[PDB]
């Protein structure tokens, strides 16, 4: 039952949420990248208040 | 010669028909009215609204606003791909409360697109026009409760984005809940500051009994205003504190706000007579004197519990009733975002005020531009009212500005209409079109304008009535709306005159659209014309009474596809209408004064007018459409005759002589022939191809863009590496398609050339890149090369190259590149035809004119219509259509029969009978009787009763011909037809839809990144989309590899798709597959989720998918 309780997330292969540019130059990207992304900064955002001894609030 | 029937005459003309957009976005414009006198509705009271701003001591103020001159045309931005709009510049005054110190200083805004002469704006170089919305009036309304059987649910309700709903709902204690974004609390609780206590709140309350108690609550009526100020902040908003301060500001900005709150002035009107009192302003409380005090929730409580009490005088209102609803013309749109753009930029100012240096500070520095032209540009590119305006005709743009639509947002949408907004109401009669709409989800949904229908200063649709005084008719026309309607009882168009007074004792009058019988003594109004029950293309079908609603709206959808012909002629049988419609569309050149025409040719045709000045018309010749559809413009006049005022100069694309022309008129004969026009599919004789009927023009156009990627620069240039002489032939200089030149798909439009991603040449290209001794060279081949299954002649050429004047291109780009390319399409099998009366159909084999079912004097028909589909579809306008038709293909005339004043069966046989004598007449003029076949058929027609036994070959052909049947040969035999066949002109019209576009077949193209299945559409190059419904086919007929392959090797399987294309070619038999490979990716997917996914084998045992690859 604590597997249901994640430690580790898995990360999807690139090709499957790829990111790659079109005729005109523009990129494109799938929404997969920036939610990854997001739950990064904030993941060690965490990772260094953790260890800076940073207030319990 | 042109024959007119009907004896109803309209008194009054159709009014503008594009005045909806035109007129509209002008009140909301008022560019020519004085900054001084404006009319402070539109964008000036977006303006007001949103200013002055006060909130250090910065005081803000408005005083006028400039509209600028467009930097570029019309056709400029067309052609550069940039939306038609001119700089609007608020002259704005800021000031100092505590300092004194006036700054006035003007200001820039934003860019505001204008709305052309047709009614449409450019964007993006794109023509759209926005769609008018319809929803309910603001106001307050009154329903029974869906849940509770015995009472009366009451609705208070502004404008959207003006502020909430509101709903007083007795919830079943017996007490009393008000409803607002999502919430419950009491009446009395809300009463609060409005200075009320119990009272005040049982004084006169009760001519009730049981309803007075039920609102009352001693522990709220204890408290007074500020606590339960208080109280109610901390309900309807628990994120932050319940603060006394924070309390009064929102909930003034709830209510009491006019800026804020804005209730409509047609709901503040209406309200203000419903209720039977009065209102201030549109504000549903006032803030006065720091305390709130009651403008709309005491009389509209009053009437709530009085209807629900019994009393006379009070009742429900009807929801879908159109006194009820309103409609958001154009003007209005543009000025609702127009000033939440100028809320958010009123927001930006107030961001700017705090920092930097308080004390001096110009406007021009506390103002960006950014919030309203972000607003603006996102109203007029994405919102769902603002669509691709209809090109494909005149009629198609007229009708699409005509156009209401209930969708959108604001509006509602697909899921939540039921037979509610779909149906149509009582009130539709002389404002929204009954039958024409959409034959799809969208029914009832997006209908049309009628043609008399007009739209007032509140939104309210209007329509013509002529009043009546005593049997009188009198020459003045009123436009009423709904309600107005319902008060009087109204007559009919079609009711006897006898020289403008009434004939018969029994008057077929309505009240509130109930029939009713009724004498000339009691009636007070009148219908104007029967063209006003309907919308525009509806009134476009003759004969309309004796076809079926359902074919009828087919009808005019099917107008609305309407493609120009180069021969396009108008019908033969019209309701009249047509001239205006050509008129209106603005797709003709008139005179705008009167004068003489000085010279003609395709370009310029100049007049010399009566008030000295020589005015030169250019001609729009051969202009690309939204749709392809050739825009044209064909010169009638000689040169030197002298022209009236509004007269015709030049035809439009849909235009002959100032009449729509649609379709042409052929030659129909209805009949079965060989199950070729079996299931409405249309055999045509090839003489139509012979005289170029429908064919019509499309102009398709392909663009470029050299940009500079990092890598390195494109470059448009005739130099291509690998490229032979004869592909380059029509390039001439920098590697364009010259003018005039045949491209086939796969030629080169205009050459390209990008520097390769620099990788090596693989051992084995190598090897061939020795032995042929070719230099790899740098740049590789990008050139444009026209598509498959689309192909024509160069006519225009367009360069746009960045570091000239005139052009602005985008970061990272050299230069576009941009070629028109016309088409000339005739008539193909497989391409569609239609009528006027909704008989839909696609050309099944077309026939040589050798053999062809033809008259006695050799004349065959044009088209041979299969009869079958006329009993089921029930439309019997075509066969009218058909005998008038042919009445007029003998006696060489036309006709206007105008919808339910027409022509009558006894008139059309007339027509029919004189029309014989002439042809018979001729017949034995040239010195011929009867002929022997026609005696047969004339003998088999009369034992089944078609002809009267007795009366001479003569007499019995007379008798057959004026029921429309004539005698016909059959070409390939010579032999007559068994029974007698009605012939005639019937108007067909060629659409848009045709073989030549959507006929595409793929083996291997592109594939997608993602997934590897194929990409959808023709454009793409696509595949056919195989369904789940297919799939359940398949497996019923228990095809186990046709479904397998379905399902990996011809779709997305990599190694299988490979493995076969290769088996194929080498001659084999296709491989068994393994991996669809976006099952992989659903594998993948699902431990992206962490679920372990283990694919297993026959004795539960690992079998890796991943060959080699993820294992690890």
């Amino acid at each position: 039952p604590e597997w249901m309780i994640l430690e580790a997330v898995p990360v999807l292969p690139p090709d499957l949420r790829p990111m790659v540019q079109v005729d005109g130059g523009r990129f494109a990207t799938s929404d997969l990248n920036d939610l990854y992304r997001r739950l990064i900064n904030r993941n060690n955002r965490l990772k260094k208040l953790l260890a800076q001894g940073a207030p319990e609030i | 010669e042109i024959k007119r029937f009907g004896r109803i005459r309209e008194v009054i003309p159709l009014p503008p028909l594009t005045e909806i957009q035109v007129e509209s976005y002008k009140k909301a414009l008022q560019a020519d009215v004085p900054p001084e006198k404006r009319e402070n509705v539109g964008i000036q009271a977006a303006f007001k609204e949103t200013f002055p701003i006060e909130e250090g001591g910065l005081v803000l103020d408005f005083l006028e606003y400039r509209i600028g001159d467009p930097p570029f045309s019309q056709d400029e931005c067309r052609e550069k791909d940039l939306t038609y709009q001119a700089p609007l510049y608020a002259r704005l005054q800021l000031i100092h409360k505590d300092t004194g110190l006036i700054k006035e200083d003007e200001v820039f805004l934003g860019h505001l697109p204008l709305m052309t002469e047709d009614g449409s704006f450019i964007i993006n170089g794109a023509d759209r026009v926005i769609v008018s919305q319809i929803h309910r009036s603001p106001g307050v309304y009154f329903t029974p409760d869906p849940a509770r059987p015995g009472r009366y649910i009451a609705s208070i309700i502004p404008l959207p984005k003006r502020g909430p709903w509101i709903d007083l709902e007795v919830e079943a204690s017996g007490v009393v809940t008000m409803k607002v974004n999502k919430r419950k609390f009491p009446l009395v609780l809300l009463l609060r500051v409005l200075g009320y206590d119990q009272e005040t709140l049982v004084r006169e309350l009760s001519a009730y009994g049981d309803l007075v108690q039920g609102l009352l609550d001693e522990a709220v009526l204890a408290m007074r205003p500020e606590e339960a100020m208080v109280r109610l902040f901390t309900l309807l908003r628990p994120g932050d504190p319940p603060k006394k301060d924070k309390a009064l500001a929102y909930l003034f900005g709830l209510l009491a706000d006019p800026k804020r709150y804005d209730l409509g002035e047609a709901g503040r009107y209406k309200a203000e007579e419903k209720l039977g009192v009065g209102l201030s302003g549109r504000t549903l409380v006032r803030f006065e004197d720091g305390e709130f005090k009651d403008e709309v929730f005491l009389p509209t409580l009053r009437y709530l519990f009085a209807l629900t009490a019994g009393v006379p005088g009070h009742e429900v209102d009807d929801i879908d009733h159109l006194g009820n609803r309103r409609i958001r013309t154009v003007g209005e749109l543009m000025a609702d975002q127009f000033r939440v753009g100028l809320a958010r930029l009123a927001r930006g100012v107030r961001e700017r005020m705090v920092m930097g240096s308080p004390d001096t500070l110009t406007p021009a520095k506390l103002v960006n531009s950014r919030p309203l032209e972000a607003a603006l540009r996102e109203f007029f590119s994405r919102s769902q009212l603002s669509q691709f305006k209809d090109e494909t005709n005149p009629l198609s743009s007229l009708r699409h500005k005509r156009r209401i639509s209930a969708l959108g947002p604001g509006g509602l949408t697909r899921e939540r209409a039921g037979f509610d907004v779909r149906d149509v109401h009582r009130t539709h009669y002389g404002r929204i079109c009954p039958v024409e709409t959409p034959e799809g989800a969208n029914i009832g949904l997006i209908t049309s304008l009628a043609a008399y229908a007009r739209v007032d200063a509140l939104g309210f649709i209007r329509t013509p009535y002529r009043r009546v005084k005593n049997g009188v008719v009198t020459e003045e026309v009123v436009y009423m709306t709904a309600s107005e309607e319902d008060r009087y009882t109204i007559a009919q168009a079609n009711t006897p005159l006898e020289g403008d007074r009434i004939a018969t004792d029994r008057v077929v009058a309505r009240r509130r659209g109930e029939p009713v019988i009724v004498a000339p003594e009691e009636v007070e109004f009148m219908d104007v014309s029967p063209k006003q029950v309907f919308s525009l293309n509806t009134n476009l079908i003759p004969f309309l009474e004796h076809d079926d609603a359902n074919r009828a709206l087919m009808g005019s959808n099917m107008q609305t596809q309407a493609v120009p012909l180069i021969r396009a002629q108008a019908p033969v049988v019209m309701t009249g209408l047509e001239e205006r419609v050509v008129r209106d569309s603005l797709a003709a050149l008139y005179a705008e004064e009167d004068g003489e025409v000085v010279k003609v040719d395709g370009t310029r045709i100049a007049v010399r007018y009566e008030d000295g000045r020589l005015v030169e018309h250019p001609l729009r010749r051969y202009a690309r459409s939204n749709q392809g559809t050739a825009f044209d413009q064909r010169p009638r006049v000689r040169v030197g005759q002298r022209v009236k005022k509004g007269d015709l100069l030049a035809d439009g694309p849909a235009s002959e002589e100032g009449f729509l022309a649609l379709g042409q008129n052929v030659l129909v004969a209805i009949m079965p022939f060989d199950g070729y026009n079996f299931e409405d599919a249309i055999v045509i004789s090839e003489e139509l191809l012979k005289r170029d009927f429908y064919t019509s023009i499309h102009i398709e156009r392909y663009e470029i863009e050299a940009r500079d990627t990092k890598l390195g620069p494109e470059r448009i240039t005739r130099d291509i590496p690998h490229l032979s002489e004869a592909a380059l032939r029509d390039l001439d200089e920098e590697g364009i398609v010259r003018i005039g030149a045949e491209v086939k798909p796969g030629d080169i439009l205009v050459g390209r050339t990008s520097f390769k991603g620099e990788q090596e040449p693989s051992p084995e290209e190598r090897l061939l890149r020795s032995i042929f001794g070719e230099k790899a060279r740098d740049v590789k081949d990008t050139s444009l090369r026209v598509p498959p299954g689309e192909g024509g002649i160069v006519v225009g050429r367009l360069r746009l190259r960045r570091g000239d004047p005139g052009v602005e291109l985008k970061p990272g780009v050299r230069e576009v590149v941009r070629v028109f390319v016309a088409q000339k399409r005739k008539l193909q099998v497989g391409d569609k035809l239609a009528n006027r009366h909704g008989n839909k159909g696609v050309v099944a084999k077309i026939l040589p004119v050798e053999d062809m079912p033809h008259l006695p004097d050799g004349t065959p028909v044009d088209v041979i219509l299969n009869p079958l589909g006329v009993p089921s579809r029930m439309n019997l306008g075509q066969i009218l259509e058909t005998h008038l038709g042919l009445a007029g293909y003998f006696l060489g005339q036309r006709y206007i029969s105008p919808v339910f004043d027409g022509a009558t069966e006894p008139e059309i046989k007339e027509l029919l009978a004189e029309a014989f004598n002439l042809y018979f007449g001729k017949r034995q003029g040239e010195g011929f009787g009867v002929d022997k076949r026609e005696k047969e058929v004339l003998a088999r027609a009369e034992k089944l009763g078609l002809v009267s036994p007795g009366k001479s070959p003569e007499e019995q052909l007379k008798e057959l011909f004026d029921l429309g049947k004539v005698v016909l040969y059959d070409g390939r035999t010579g032999e007559p037809f068994e029974g007698p066949i009605v012939v005639g002109q019937m108007f067909i019209m060629k659409l848009y839809h045709m073989v030549e576009d959507k006929m595409h077949a793929r083996s291997t193209g592109p594939y997608s990144l993602i997934t590897q299945q194929p990409l959808g559409g023709k454009a793409q190059f696509g595949g056919q989309r195989f369904g789940e419904m297919e799939v359940w086919a398949l497996e019923a007929y228990g095809a186990a590899h046709t479904l397998q392959e379905m399902l990996t090797i011809k779709s997305d399987d990599i190694e299988g798709r490979n493995a076969a294309y290769q088996a194929i070619i080498k001659g084999e038999d296709v491989p068994e597959p393994s991996v669809p490979e976006s099952f992989r990716v659903l594998v993948k997917e699902l431990q992206a989720l962490a679920l372990d996914v283990q694919t297993l084998d026959e004795k539960d045992n690992p079998v890796d998918i991943f060959e080699g690859l993820a294992s690890k």
